[PDB]
This record gives C-alpha cells, structure tokens and sequence, in this order.
C-alpha cells in the first residue's frame, strides 16, 4: 500500500519518458526530426549512473542497514521474549500456582 | 451550544456563539478563530484586567450570554 | 533565435542565410564566425543544407573534418592532427580541449588531472585548472574539483555538441538499458506481490488457526 | 571510607566555631580536610571548593605547603608535588589518623595524576615526562602496565617508542561486536530454553539416589 | 451509481437526523459513511497542528443506519485532551460555514466535531470524557471520532474509530469496542473509568470514480517522489524515543510481574516488534531507494 505511489508515479512519468523513448526511436528511423539535443542527454544519464560509488554511501548504507538489523535483532528478542514470559506464565500456570 | 456568549475584540467586536456551562474556552478559542479567521493565541482572552486561562470554561469565570472573551486579539482576520 | 543548450543564438538562421548567400569565401568566414559556437560544435540538421554540404568537401573539406571532430573527433586529435583541420583560436584550441573533456567527464563520474593534462596537452595546474574552471564557468560542468581523487566532481552536464550520429544507436541503448533496470525492478515487483501479500495469505491463515484453537 | 560527605563537610569548616583542641589541629584540619577531598574529588567544583574555597580559607591558608601542594597539583608540577606528597608520607604516618590510609591516599593521589595529565594527549611519550614522574623507564611503563590492569584508553605502545599512543576511535563497530556477543549468547541461552521447556515438559529430571 | 452516495439528500439526510433512532436504541448507528475530508485536514492538521490539541465542527449527515462523516480535520488550537467540553468552541467555524454553504447547494448542516490530537490522536479523554458523554448526552447522535496522527505516521493505516459512547445509562451491550489506547498520564486514569462506556461504528469510504482516478493519477507520478524519501533521517529522533518508552514499558511489565495495564509484558513484546517493524519498513524503503539507484552503474 507504500509501493504503489511509488509504482504509480513511477509508471506517469514512464509513460512520460516512454513517449520520449518513442519518438525518440523515430527520431533515427524517419520521418521525424533529427536533433543533437535528443540522445546526448541519455548521455548525461549514462553518467548519471549509480551515483555516489562512493565508497561514502557504501559505509553510510552499512550504517544505516546495521542500525536497522541490530534493531530488528533487539525485536528477537522482543518476540521471543514476549513468547518466553507466555511460557513462564503457563509454567506458573500449569506447573505452578501462577 | 446552550451557552450563548460573546467574544470581544479589544475594538469591541463582540461575537455570538453557541456554547455550553461547561464548554471549555480552549474549544471557545477554536470556536473563534474556526469562525473568525483572527487565531485565538493573540485573542488572548482576560477577564477583568486579569487573564482568562486559555484552558477553562467559559462558565468557569461566570461567563454567559452577553459576556466577554477578550482578543487581545488580531486585525488581519476580519 | 531558439532557446536551449546552444551557442550565440544567432548561429542558427545566421549561418543559414550566410552559407545560403555566402560561399567560397564567404562561405569561409561564414565557417571562421561558426567556429566560436560552442554548444554547437556539430551541425547535424545545419550541415542538412547542400550550401553546408559544399561547406564541407569544398574548399572547406577540413573545416567538415573539424566538424565531425566537434562531433566525432577529439581535441587530441588535433594535438595528432595539427595540420589535418583548419585554423582554430587559441581559444578555440581550448574550445577543442573543453570538446575531449567535456566528453571525457560525460564519460566518467570524474575525470582524473594528468589525464587532460596528457590527451590535451595540457601541462601543469595552473592553465589546466584555468580551462577547467572556465570550462565548469560555461556552466556545462557541475560538481565540483576532485582534487583528492584527482578529478573533476561532476553532477550536471550541459550538452556540447550535436555529435553525429550514434542517435539511432544512442536512442536504443538507452531504450535497452531502461528496460532493464525497469524489469529488474518488475521483478522485484511481483517479488512484492508475491512475499508480503504471502504475508497477507499467511499471517490470514495462522490467525484463523490461532482462532480455531479455541473452540 | 565514603569520604564524599566528608569532603563535604571538610570544605564546611566555619573558624568562628575557633576553639576545640580535641578537635583538630588546624594543620590536620585542613591537611586533613582538604586531602580526603584531593582523593575524592572532581577537580572542577572542588577547584571551586578549592580556587572558590571562602569559609575554609583561613584553613585555606594554614599549611601553604599542603595550598600550593594542591595547586600546582591541579597545574601538574608532578615531580615536586609527589615529592612532598611522599614527604609527608612520613608524618601522615606520624598522625595516627593519617597512618590508616596512607597506602588508599597516595594510590588515588598518583592514580589521579596519571588522570590528570594523561586525558588530553592521545599518544603518551614517557621521555621527559618521566623525568618528570621521577619513576624509572621500566617501573614508569610498569606504573603504566597497572594502568592497563584497569586503564580507560585503548592505548599501546612500541617499548622502542619508549611512549604510549592513548585511545583508539571507533565506538560504532564496538557496537557491533557488543551487538554480535549479544545476539550470539542470545541464540545460546534461546536454544537453552528450547531444550529446557523439553526437559521440564518432558518430565525430566533426577531422582535422589 | 458510483455518485449515488455522493448524493446529500438534505430531505433524507436530515430526516434521519430528527429520526432519533439512538434514543431507541443507543446502538443503531453501525456504520459512519465517510467522505474523505476527514482524512484530508484531520490527517494534515493533526500533523500540521504538531502536538496541539484540536476541536470543533465536522460536516455530514446520516444514512440508513450509519453516521456519516463529510468532514473532519483539526485547528490551530490546544487545550483538546483536556478541555472541559473543548469542541464546541471551533464550531463557529460552520456556524458560519455550513450556512453559506448552502449558498452553494451545501444544503448540508452540521454533524460533528473535528479535531486531532497531534501525535497522539483525535478523542476525548478525562476532561473530554466529560466532553464526549456531556454531549451524547447533550448531541446525541454523537461520535468520538478517534484516529491517531503520528499512529498514522509511523502505522500505515487509518485506524478510524467513529466512537457512539455509551450514554449514561446505556452500558456497553454485546458490541462496544472500546478502543483501549495507550494514554498519558493526564487520562489514562478517566480512560479506566470511562474506556468501556463507548462503541465503534462501521466506518465505510464514499467516493466518485473521478475520487479513484485521480488518486492513481496522483501515485503515477508521486512514484517519483516515492524513491525520494530519506526518512530514516527524519524520525530516527523518534525511534529513541520509542527505545526509552520500551525499556520503560519492559521495567514496567518487569514490576507488573514481579508479585501481582494487563500483562504489560506481553503487550511491551507487542508494541516493540510494532515498532521495530516500523523502523525496520522505514529502513525497507530508504535501502530500496539505495540499493536500486546506487546499482546503476556504468
Ligand atoms: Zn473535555
């Protein structure tokens, strides 16, 4: 129920540089215009490319996924601890006068 | 609102609103700003040179139908 | 005329009623005024008119060389190829330079110093970071001077040249490469579709055992 | 032993109460006084019970021995000051009350020390600075061998160095060690408590005999 | 129709208004037909409102056997949570509003009471307690129209509770909710005295077709912004503070335990894998992000 604003503004402007991708690809077959200012930006994309390599992002990505998985490892501990005081009741309850 | 009581402008813009012997003047302040567009914080309702706490109610200080809820209050809104 | 990325408006039916009525000759200084056109370097849909044609392969058959340079070739083709095209500027010697390098940083996230230093001649900080600096002050150029890794930091480009064509080529790589990272994405998707709406199905069904237990 | 109050009330001292010769002799009373409280102190308020010290300032200005003692303490003429410290071992000793703890004061008095000068540095040459300390090459890096037996930096030294480096950085993969020992004896003790709702539900145990 | 719904029949809406089927059974409205107002400024004036408390006016109408919810939102106010009776005063809202509204066809009249408890939700406690019974007493049909801000922020999902307390005298029959929220200090003692004298009512959504396309035409090109977000940075701030309370929450359901609200234990292990799944889905989305834009390479 996130994803899906991603998927649908994502599919517009799809549709969007998909129409560009179409006359685009009629730009170097015929019969519509040939202008130097049609791929030469898709060159500018392809040194768009997965920006930050850096290494700067590698290490912040490492921190934040870390920060996130100790998190979730903290929560494995919620989980079964809360499972953990259930069995301790019911050993109270069953074993014992709770 | 059973309680029919007046909001004052400090020009004397004294307004009639539906309220309750109970109705808290912190929503008698949402009442006046959702009515007139002057929010409430500078309508800073005193009473009888000393202040009106803004979380009460208005029949807390005896208030009524023709009584006075001091702005003081803005100009921007109205 | 126009407005987008390109040189000294003009250019466009300036050097279109200029190579029109001006030829030989006149069709050199028509050339000798196109020469300081930066962002159109290449002449693709201007080179369309048979009076560039004649432009090119005329007496001016190196001057067509030096444009498909702007929009093929190199200025360290000419530091090879000194002789090959026409006159050019000290400034426009460095316009040729910006040519590689703005191609160059279009290539790269970050071209290294010594590399334009070596391809385009160029041999100390100080002119290389002038032309650079006046290359980033043309604005083409974002980012910043990657000094550390020896580079340029790059982040914005304007486009140089119109660049003969890899269009057709150019166009569908670009299609290709779209679609990929797209059905990588698609996957990932239907991966969605799939997990958490297993979630979906699966926490469903455990809570109606946890439901049934009871009675 | 809780010398804190103590310090407490040592700086308290209020002269007008002027007589008691069971009492202390102002000597011992501030030596004594201020000398539990150069133990237990942080040297900010306590330079402000000291440096700010107006009640205890006639006991303040008793024994201007044990005065610029601390002072030049707090401002590090180690040398000299340990001197008289290990000076007034002797008579410490030569109060009774003084006697009792002279081995818990001068072990605190160089552990501050240490405390005092070593916090800024981040790599702790001994050259000079044991010319200073006045501890030879080897018992002063053995002084400072104790110090690892409990010492707060990461620190180590090349022996060759002759000179520590202090503390190393990173807190955050500490973190993740912590965090792996931790999730580790976790796993333990889960699989642990497995096994024991097995043998408890299973009936298990051990008889007597 | 798909506008079948959006119809305001001011005949039949206000006739079920006067129909007082409450004063039969306090327990007819089951179901609170909503437009999205409520949603629109409730949501972003709670959110916009940053933690003051809110009151007033809701638009809407009755059908069938629902209450319905044309409006809801909040001020830019305080003192809700704890005014005596606090949303009357915003009301001059449409004791303006509404009548002009008419003007424009808004036949409409006035229904209810926005507000929002800016992250911590939109109800009436103690003092509002006195508020909300006061009025379903005093307003019946009355709703405690209960949706939480930053529960929204950090949930995902509209918990919309449209609240008919259970007047004085009418105690809760086979169905009342009563939606037992973790409360502050200030109410959580009057919610215990008062959390099981209120129901909740089936709260459906109306809407057009234009409704439904316009919001997928919003997703397709909010998609953008989608892969945009970098919210990890924005309420990692409010990920500690969930690591105090719940270390809180565990010293509590430790002294719960100990000898002998309910097992807090148990709902201190459900509200940490809560909101670590919520840290956790915010690091999901940010690494989305990473990972798809930052494997791009060349
Ligand atoms: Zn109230």
């Amino acid at each position: 129920e996130h994803l899906i604003a991603q998927h649908s503004a994502i599919k517009m402007l799809h549709s969007r540089v998909k129409l560009i991708l179409e006359y685009v690809k009629a730009s170097e077959a015929g019969e519509v215009p040939f202008n130097h200012e049609i791929l030469r930006e898709a060159y500018a994309l392809c040194h768009c490319l997965p920006v930050l390599s850096t290494d700067k992002f590698k290490t912040d990505f490492y921190d934040q996924c870390n920060d996130v998985g100790l998190m979730a490892y903290l929560g494995t501990i919620t989980k079964t601890c809360n499972t953990m005081n259930q069995f301790v009741n019911k050993f109270n309850v069953l074993y014992d006068r709770q | 609102g059973s309680m029919l009581i007046k909001v004052k402008t400090l020009t004397g813009k004294e307004i009639e609103i539906d309220i309750e012997p109970t109705d808290k003047v912190e929503r008698i302040k949402e009442r006046v700003e959702e009515k007139e567009g002057i929010p409430p914080q500078q309508q800073r309702l005193i009473y009888s040179g000393k202040q009106m706490n803004d979380e009460k109610t208005a029949a807390d200080y005896k208030i009524m139908g023709g009584s006075v809820l001091h702005l003081v209050l803005a100009l921007r809104g109205g | 005329m126009a407005g987008e990325q390109k040189p000294s408006s003009n250019l466009l039916e300036q050097f279109i009623l200029l190579a029109k009525g001006t030829s030989g000759s006149a069709l050199t200084a028509l050339i000798s005024q196109v020469l300081e056109a930066p962002g159109v370097y290449v002449f693709g849909e201007l080179l369309e008119l048979a009076n560039v044609q004649e432009l090119a392969e005329g007496a001016n058959a190196a001057y067509l060389q030096l444009l498909n340079l702007f929009a093929y070739g190199t200025y360290p083709d000419y530091i090879a190829n000194k002789e090959s095209l026409p006159e050019l500027s000290t400034a426009q010697q460095n316009k040729l330079k910006h040519l590689t390098i703005v191609s160059l940083a279009s290539r790269m996230k970050c071209i290294p110093y010594s590399v334009l230093l070596k391809d385009l001649e160029m041999r100390n900080l100080r002119e290389l970071e002038d032309l650079i600096i006046e290359a980033v002050y043309t604005d083409i150029i974002q980012g910043k001077l990657d000094q550390r890794n020896q580079l340029l930091e790059v982040d914005f480009c304007i486009g140089r040249d119109i660049r003969k064509k890899d269009l057709s080529a150019i166009a569908r790589t670009l299609q290709e490469w779209c679609v990929g990272c797209e059905v990588v994405l698609s996957g990932i998707e239907e991966q969605v579709s799939r997990a958490n709406q297993h979630k979906e199905q699966q926490l469903g069904l455990k809570q109606q055992i946890e439901s049934e237990v009871a009675n | 032993r809780k010398y804190k109050q103590a310090a407490k009330c040592l700086l308290l001292a209020s002269f007008d109460h002027c007589d008691f010769p069971e009492l202390l002799s102002p000597s011992n009373v501030a030596i004594y006084g201020g000398l539990c409280a150069l133990a237990t102190f942080d040297r900010q308020e306590l330079q402000r019970n000291v440096i700010s010290s107006s009640s205890f300032k006639l006991f303040l200005e008793l024994e201007p021995q044990v005065r610029d003692i601390i002072f030049k303490f707090y401002e590090s003429k180690y040398a000299s000051c340990l001197k008289m410290l290990d000076e007034m071992k002797d008579n410490l000793l030569l109060d009774m009350y003084l006697a009792p703890h002279v081995r818990t004061l001068y072990t605190q008095i160089r552990n501050r020390a240490l405390i005092q000068y070593f916090s800024p540095y981040v790599s702790a040459d001994m050259h000079r600075m044991a010319a200073a300390f006045n501890t030879t090459v080897a018992a002063l890096e053995d002084e400072l061998t104790q110090l690892i037996l409990e010492g707060l930096i990461s620190a180590r030294v090349d022996s060759h160095s002759k000179i520590l480096y202090a503390r190393d950085v990173d807190q955050r993969s500490t973190t993740f060690e912590k965090s792996l020992l931790m999730g580790k004896e976790f796993q333990r003790r889960a699989k642990a408590m497995m096994l024991r709702a097995a043998v408890l539900r299973n009936q298990i145990h051990v008889k007597s005999p | 129709s798909i506008d079948e719904i959006y119809k305001y029949d001011k005949k039949q809406q206000q006739e079920i208004l006067a129909a007082k089927p409450w004063t039969k059974d306090h327990h007819y409205f089951k179901y609170c037909k909503i437009s999205a107002l409520a949603l629109l400024k409730m949501v972003m004036h709670a959110r916009s409102g940053g933690n003051l408390e809110v009151m007033g006016l809701m638009l809407g109408k009755v059908d069938g056997e629902t209450m319905i919810i044309m409006d809801s939102f909040a001020l830019p106010v305080e003192g809700t949570e704890t005014r005596v009776n606090a949303q009357a005063a915003a009301y001059e809202y449409m004791a303006a509003y509404i009548e002009n509204a008419k003007q424009v066809g808004r036949l409409e009249n006035a229904i209810g009471w926005y507000h929002s408890h800016p992250g911590y939700g939109c109800w009436l406690s103690g003092i509002d307690v006195s508020t909300q019974m006061l009025n379903q007493q005093f307003q019946e049909p009355f709703v405690a129209v209960v949706i939480d801000p930053t529960r929204t922020i950090s949930a995902g999902k509209v918990n919309l509770g449209a609240f008919r307390t259970y007047p004085k005298g009418y105690k809760p029959p086979d169905e009342g909710p009563s939606e037992y929220q973790t409360i502050p200090l200030n109410k959580i003692e009057d919610f215990g005295v008062h959390c099981k004298q209120y129901y909740a009512l089936e709260v459906s959504y109306f809407k057009s077709s234009l409704d439904r396309k316009l919001l997928e035409l919003l997703w397709n090109k909010y998609w953008v912004n989608t892969l945009s977000s970098s919210s990890l940075l924005t309420n990692a701030d409010y990920t500690t503070g969930q690591v105090f309370d719940l270390s809180e929450k565990l010293e509590q359901s430790e002294a719960q335990l100990g000898r002998g609200s309910e097992d807090k234990l148990a709902k201190a292990t459900r509200d940490s894998c809560k909101t670590t799944i919520e840290a956790i889905h915010g690091l999901m989305s940010q690494v989305i992000k990473d990972k798809l834009f930052n494997q791009i390479n060349i």
